[PDB]
């Protein structure tokens, strides 16, 4: 059934999972044309797959070539972004295939239940939690890899950096959900939390800057009080 | 003419022939029904009046035998059996109607509503639905349930209706996966009516009797299948469109003739609105959306 604040840990135990989430599969941007009607421009999206144990990423480029001609493009992505999890679980050796793929939107269900019905014994499963991978795309080198892509592309990267060396998958889990919430909530200030000391920096093969575990207790703290703040001039509290 | 004697009636029974209903006290002299239509299938059911659990009954065309009810004390239910001496047969009808002992089919002019209702539903295909080699009539139950249904316990005594899965293999072509879920042509007229039943009017035989069942002994898997077969049909943007009329047709003396106060159970909401409002067939069936909206707008 569905993922929800009940069995939140079975994430980070021995079976293989992923999550998918397509919010950024099919991106416009929304423009007045010359007679004064409005259009839309597509431009790159990804797909975000993500172990949450090992911290891997799959990130499918969608490249705006693969809109061209079609029809219901909101709908077309959610069987794009199927069709390719499908491909992706296929290209795997058995033994590293997922036991279960669970989706960020219900709308994702049907679409990657077809698309994997060779695979009968993997669990497609919804989820309760509101998470934050819709600011995937707000990580630099993420948006970086696909705003420049020429052709569809998969790019592989560690979410969680090296993270794991030194903490537990619930707790890197439990660092990138924060970080992303904060750079969903105030992208300019989380931008600016991460990036304000200069002598802290983002190595070659990382995404997250080299903070010590006091830096990270500190950059974690400041981006709970953000989110706290944005609640607050949001809602007025 | 046709005619099935009843040795007696010792409990208490309310006794149904096709859309029919009647009451028969216990020990009443009661010895069948006579005048039943030649030329279509029938059903005689039962509803003991002690226990309105288990509504029961039997599939027969009088074209294939003599047949007549007389009630199992040891097995608690009024059977059909088959009688092949003919003259024997013909002796105990004659007695029964001239002592007036049975009760009659109505005819009137103005009444298609059986034929309707039964219009491609064929004994030989019931038989292989209800398997029980051994009669030339086929029983019924309200708790008997689908080959599909057991798939998801005894399979003697199973509905062997034709699997319909819309997230299957078989609905699905490789390379086809959204083409073949949203528009789902190629199932219906490849895979079903080409594969399987081979011509619409096996499909609509099935339909018609998967309906039939729902109706009578509120077989839940019966409505299943009823629902299924509907949806398939609307859920496709290519479909014959003599089919397209012909269901129209079906499904609209299937809704006159459902129990206004038996609608709660027998129709899903969901496949009713997509068909009628969302589907591809959505502006295809006149007459069942007229009396659905007139008889049924709550559903709706
Ligand atoms: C009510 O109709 C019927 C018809 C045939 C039989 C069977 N039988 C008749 N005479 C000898 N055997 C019975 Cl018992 C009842
Ligand atoms: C043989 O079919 C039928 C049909 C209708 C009736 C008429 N009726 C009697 N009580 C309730 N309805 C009878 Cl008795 C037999
Ligand atoms: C033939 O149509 C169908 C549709 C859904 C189901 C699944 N189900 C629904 N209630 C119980 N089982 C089945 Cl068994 C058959």
């Amino acid at each position: 059934g569905a993922m929800n604040s009940s069995n939140y840990a079975e994430l980070f135990n021995n079976d293989i999972k992923l999550f998918v989430d397509d919010t950024n599969v099919y991106r416009v941007t929304v423009h007045k044309t010359f007679e004064g009607n409005v259009a839309t421009k597509a431009i790159n999206g990804c797909i975000f797959t993500l172990n949450p144990k090992t911290g891997h990423l799959f990130l499918k480029i969608i490249h705006t070539s693969v809109w061209a001609g079609q029809k219901r493009l909101s709908q077309l992505a959610k069987w794009k972004t199927a069709e390719e999890v499908s491909a992706l679980v296929r290209s795997l050796p058995k033994e590293e295939q997922p036991k279960q793929i669970i989706v960020t939107r219900k709308a994702m269900l049907d679409p990657l239940e077809v698309h994997m019905l060779d695979f009968p014994n993997i669990a497609i499963r919804p989820t309760e939690l509101r998470l934050p991978f819709s600011a995937a795309m707000s990580i630099d080198k993420l948006s970086d890899v696909v705003m420049k892509a020429t052709e569809p592309q998969m790019v592989l990267f560690n979410i969680y950096d090296d993270w794991l060396d030194r903490i537990s998958s619930y707790t890197a889990f439990s660092r990138l959900t924060l970080l992303l919430r904060a750079l969903k909530t105030n992208e300019e200030s989380a931008k600016m939390i991460l990036l304000s000391d200069p002598t802290i920096t983002i190595k070659s093969y990382h995404l997250w800057p080299s903070f010590t575990d006091e830096q990270w207790i500190t950059i974690e703290s400041q981006m709970r009080d953000l989110i706290l703040t944005e609640y607050g001039r949001k809602y007025n509290v | 003419m046709n005619t099935v004697p009843f040795t007696s009636a010792p409990i208490e029974v309310t006794i149904g022939i096709d859309q029919y209903s009647f009451n028969v006290k216990e020990n009443q002299p009661f010895h069948g029904i006579k005048d039943i239509p030649i030329g279509h299938v029938h059903v005689i059911h039962f509803q003991h009046a002690d226990n309105s659990s288990m509504r029961y009954g039997y599939w027969f065309d009088c074209r294939m035998g003599n047949f007549y009810i007389q009630y199992d004390p040891k097995d608690g239910l009024y059977k059909m059996m088959e009688e092949r001496d003919g003259a024997k047969f013909e002796n105990i009808v004659h007695n029964f109607k001239e002592r007036q002992m049975m009760v009659s089919y109505p005819k009137i002019d103005e009444d298609d509503t059986w034929y309707n209702l039964t219009e491609f539903v064929q004994m030989d295909k019931i038989r292989k639905i209800v398997r029980k080699d051994e009669n030339q009539f086929s029983y019924v139950d309200s708790s008997m349930t689908t080959v599909q249904e057991n798939e998801l316990s005894d399979p003697a005594h199973s509905l062997n209706y034709t699997v319909i899965n819309f997230k299957s293999r078989e609905a699905i072509r490789p390379g086809h996966e959204m083409e073949d879920f949203l528009d789902k042509s190629y199932y219906l007229n490849t895979v079903m009516l080409q594969g399987i039943f081979k011509n619409s009017s096996n499909y609509f035989g099935e339909l018609q009797f998967a309906f039939l069942n729902a109706m009578f002994f509120g077989n839940y898997g019966s409505s299943l299948q009823w629902h299924a077969m509907i949806e398939l049909i609307c859920s496709s943007a290519t479909v014959p469109k003599h089919m397209l009329d012909k269901l129209d047709e079906i499904l609209y003396y299937q809704i006159k003739t459902l129990p206004e106060q038996y609608s709660d159970i027998l129709l899903n909401e969901r496949v009713w609105n997509i068909c009628l409002y969302s589907s591809f067939q959505k502006n295809s069936l006149h007459n069942t959306e007229k009396i659905m909206e007139n008889k049924y707008p709550e559903l709706l």
